[PDB]
């Protein structure tokens, strides 16, 4: 951690599915190859930025590892790296007022295939394109909320890993992900192994202050990161 | 107290269900050669899809089972041929092919007399679980346009496949038709999802109807009302 | 815990969004009704939002207790006591918000508690559905500079003393 | 306690005259059948409604047990028994704004006898209406405030048991009440036992705000009911 900041942490903490992320067992570890372990470097504290929440916004999506693949050491290292896996720490913070008003779900769920529309009626056989579906650092804005973009309703959403951000109780969520997938090792360009969904509920409203704008910043730090095959 | 044994996965999960219907005329466009191969989805049973689809990955194995008869469900002395063609082995091009014989894909001599076949087959996938969510390619590389039907498809889902066959040399004498039933057995899910709210559009691809968006329950006329 | 979509409103199909939310404000008054639905989740529809509901869509008849947990997302500032009553199976809803009383009720207010969880007692399905109401026990207190409106989302759920008992399968198409 | 909404219980608790409402012996009650205690059916937390407190109010009062002999089980266990005894707990609410002001006395009076005015200069030999001598559940409003409606001067109704509520500290009143009467037992509808009393003395006041009717909040419960003669 290069700058851990107290948020006055509690049990807001949510555990994926009960499973602390570990790292793979050499039994477990299909591979004679050496598996590197890549200590603090890539550990640290990425803060992704900040996006503006009004009352207008939809909602916004993130797509790991896609979001980092571009960003730092660990980017480096996962585009150069064949093999990887990891788990990760998503403190999603969003600081408003305290004459502010609103409620987020930030939610995360495994293999969020995206569906787009292909014609009001399917007019076309079409696909989402490499932007949309893998938008990374900046993050994608949803456009249909109530199904989540997937032909899926957000209404039971909370099935999945999921922390309120109410804004009258909380300012920070704090959701840990192990690694979720058949294999033990995927791509790390190439297979998304799930997507942080954080979606305006309760629609952000007040009275015309002198801030129409309330920011939601992600911080994430992956937890126990592993690389094996090299360039 | 009660059981919670009908609210597990086995209960929700093993019922046979039809999965596939091959008509085997003696004259149409429909199937000409006298053959047909029936790539095996778990669908068919259209109701499955909304159900397997509750959970990302799963992990089974599968029954089929073989009713085979005429259009007026007359049973004629005909002996079929029922030959399973597992992944990445070549499938019959046509009715005098090789693979009929090729001895690697397993194959079930039924008469239509005798009561239908049945067979169990195993999980047939290289990854540890079958997944119905693949949020990403499934190559390693390039940025070519059509690119794009790759998105979202899992190649390891590959179960194999089912072709009927006469049997040979000459044709038929009799109009025939096969249902297939398949039936899960030791049920594994993991990563469970939001039930499907919209009508289906494509396979293999979750999109949904743009325009017509329908809320996922009815509707009232206000909310104070009964 | 899931959503429960209470408020019911297609025609925005925009903003079909608006169905997972109460709206409450201070042009209401005491004793006015904010809200009423039903306690039997196989029905349609406002149950059907939930996980809970559309399981029990492939399934026929059931039996348990239910919990529903009410989330206030208005501003720190803003408070008010809201009047939430369960009124079982046989018997209307309450004439007004006195008569919601002196049946197994809950005094609520959004300057302690942002979320209180009304239980369920039992609902069985042997073949009316009971009936849970939410009142205004007083008006919509709120200082200047802050909303006027803010908006409740109900979560709810069953416990571990549910069950489902016989098969059934549901409505949507492939292809 | 049906709904116990947490307030953090505190010391604004305050017994009538150190005394406990207690059951009466039946050695002090005068009466050899046995007497009804009426379990916790009836000691359900009876919510009276909300009044809107604005600055031109006088006050309002309430009349034990006036207030609660038609307002179900209570009621219906008076009305038809003959003789009654009983304490209560009284839960006045007032929740407002942190930008609200104003002060409440919240004060219990016994034999509450009002006196209505006799004429402007005292033309009448009147006597109050069954409605202003017993309102009930919806309660009355005060003509006259200095004066108690009664000849009396509010300056010193904190003599009576009472219990402040200033709204930069708190919002909350709880004051108990014992059973104080001459006779052991009596009527129900006709002798009122006491008088609940809620007079603001500091007047509510704002700056134009969002809103300019401050509620208040009547629950109150039984504490050692008894009743004898039936029907």
């Amino acid at each position: 951690g290069n700058s851990t900041i107290t948020t006055q942490e509690a049990a807001n903490i949510i555990v994926g599915y009960g499973e602390w992320p570990s790292y793979c067992s050499d039994s477990d570890a299909t591979a004679v190859d050496k598996p590197t372990r890549p200590d603090v470097s890539v550990n640290r504290f990425y803060t992704l930025d900040t996006k503006l929440w009004e009352k207008s916004s939809k909602g916004w999506y993130w797509k790991f590892p896609d979001v980092l693949t571009e960003t730092g050491v660990f980017g480096q290292n996962a585009q150069f790296h064949y093999l990887y896996r990891s788990g990760f720490c998503i403190h999603v913070q969003c600081n408003a007022s305290k004459f502010h008003q609103g409620a987020l779900l930030v939610a995360v769920l495994p293999e969020y295939v995206i569906g787009t529309v292909a014609g009001g009626t399917g007019t076309e056989d079409s696909h989402p394109p490499y932007k949309q579906t893998q938008p990374g650092a900046d993050g994608f804005e949803l456009q249909h909320p109530y199904v989540l973009d997937a032909g899926i309703p957000i209404s039971q959403l909370t099935v999945c890993p999921h922390q309120w951000i109410n804004l009258r109780t909380n300012n920070c969520a704090t959701i840990i992900v192990p690694y979720i997938n058949a294999l033990p090792f995927d791509s790390a360009l190439n297979h998304c192994n799930f997507g942080l969904l954080v979606v305006p509920i309760s629609p952000l409203d007040y009275d015309q202050g002198a801030t129409p704008v309330i920011p939601i910043t992600i911080t994430l730090a992956p937890m126990c990161s592993e690389f094996a095959g090299l360039r | 107290s009660h059981s919670t044994a009908e609210t597990t996965l086995d209960s929700f999960f093993s019922r046979a269900g039809l999965v596939g219907e091959i008509d085997l005329p003696l004259e149409g466009t429909t199937n000409p050669n006298g053959y047909a191969n029936w790539d095996i989805d778990i669908t068919g049973y259209a109701q499955m899809r909304r159900k397997v689809e509750l959970f990302t990955y799963m992990r089974f194995d599968a029954e089929f089972t073989f009713v085979a008869c005429t259009p007026t469900g007359e049973v004629v002395p005909q002996l079929l041929q029922y030959m399973f063609v597992p992944p990445g082995a070549p499938k019959p091009d046509s009715r005098e092919s090789l693979a009929w014989q090729t001895a690697t894909n397993p194959s079930v001599f039924v008469k239509l007399s005798d009561p239908p076949a049945q067979v169990s087959v195993p999980f047939m996938s290289p990854a540890s679980a079958y997944q119905w969510f693949y949020d990403g390619y499934p190559t390693f590389g390039e940025h070519k346009q059509e690119k794009d039907l790759e998105y979202g498809a899992c190649p390891n889902n590959m179960m194999g496949t089912f072709s009927v066959r006469t049997v040979g040399t000459s044709k038929s004498k009799y109009p025939l038709v096969v249902r297939i039933y398949m039936r899960m057995k030791h049920v594994r899910a993991w990563i469970p999802r939001p039930m499907r709210n919209q009508n289906y559009l494509f396979k293999a691809n979750p999109n949904y109807a743009g325009n017509s968006i329908k809320p996922t329950g009815a509707s009232r006329t206000a909310i104070t009302t009964l | 815990e899931t959503i429960l979509e209470v408020n019911n409103v297609p025609t925005n199909a925009t903003s079909l969004m608006e169905r997972l939310r109460f709206p409450v404000s201070a042009q209401a008054g005491k004793g006015e009704l904010c809200a009423v639905f039903r306690a039997d989740p196989g029905r349609s529809g406002p149950w059907q939002s939930t996980l809970l509901g559309q399981l029990c869509g492939y399934y026929t008849q059931w039996s348990g207790s239910l919990e529903v947990t009410f989330m206030f997302t208005g501003s720190f500032m803003a408070t008010g006591k809201m009047l939430i009553a369960y009124t079982p199976p046989g018997g209307p809803l309450p004439k007004d918000r006195a008569t919601a009383m002196l049946g197994t009720h809950v005094i609520w207010d959004f300057g302690l508690q942002s979320s209180v969880t009304l239980v369920i007692p039992w609902i069985s399905n042997t073949h009316t559905t009971g009936l849970v109401s939410i009142w205004y026990q007083t008006n919509y207190v709120v200082p200047i500079g802050a909303p006027n409106t803010a908006y409740i989302i109900a979560l709810a759920a069953a416990q571990k003393n549910f069950t489902m008992q016989l098969c059934k399968d549901a409505s949507d198409i492939l292809q």
